[PDB]
């Protein structure tokens, strides 16, 4: 908790959540947000 | 003077260069990284378990070492929920991988002699001196 106080970088989801796509056919970028799980913001 | 303890005892005008006008704010958060430093103060607490009081009995809960040792596992689990708060542990100290059989904590079942701890030691002790007392006629 000390850390994430001091440090300057934070962390958001929106890059994968940009750069990756917009959308039974696995596409494998779904596949990936799927599995990132975006939506989640935990970085304990 | 006096101070008092923790623990138990035994028994011209004014020259310009200053003005209190505050335009700067802190830029990462002076009460946040506060109280940041606040939480991280802390030193850590001991375990007491295996260590003996006055009277010689070790304190401490009854209970074998390595049962005793996963029951820490999942209380700092719970824990672990507790801090930053969802139904679950992120960061989890149980359900590795690593066999981990051979661990064995602190406990009170332990004596400091090598023997068992189900029957306290000043028991023993006075049961060991009453076995010979002699009396009168």
């Amino acid at each position: 908790v000390l850390l994430q106080r001091i440090s300057p970088l934070q962390i958001d989801p929106t890059i994968i959540s940009n750069t990756m796509s917009t959308v039974q056919t696995l596409s494998p970028a779904s596949s990936i947000l799927g599995k990132l799980r975006p939506s989640n913001s935990d970085f304990s | 003077k006096r101070i008092p303890r923790k623990t138990k005892g035994k028994s011209a005008t004014a020259e310009p260069g200053t003005s209190n006008c505050e335009h700067y704010k802190a830029r990462p958060g002076i009460a946040s990284v506060q109280k940041a430093t606040e939480s991280a103060e802390l030193p850590m607490k001991n375990n007491d378990e295996g260590t003996p009081d006055k009277r010689g009995n070790t304190k401490g809960a009854l209970v074998n070492e390595h049962v005793e040792a996963r029951d820490e596992a999942d209380d700092a689990t719970k824990k672990q929920a507790k801090d930053t708060e969802k139904a679950k542990a992120q960061v989890t100290y149980s359900d590795t991988g690593i066999n981990n059989a051979n661990e064995l904590s602190r406990s009170g079942n332990v004596d400091n002699e090598g023997g068992s701890n189900q029957k306290p030691m000043s028991t023993r002790i006075a049961e060991a001196t009453s076995a010979i007392v002699s009396k009168h006629p």
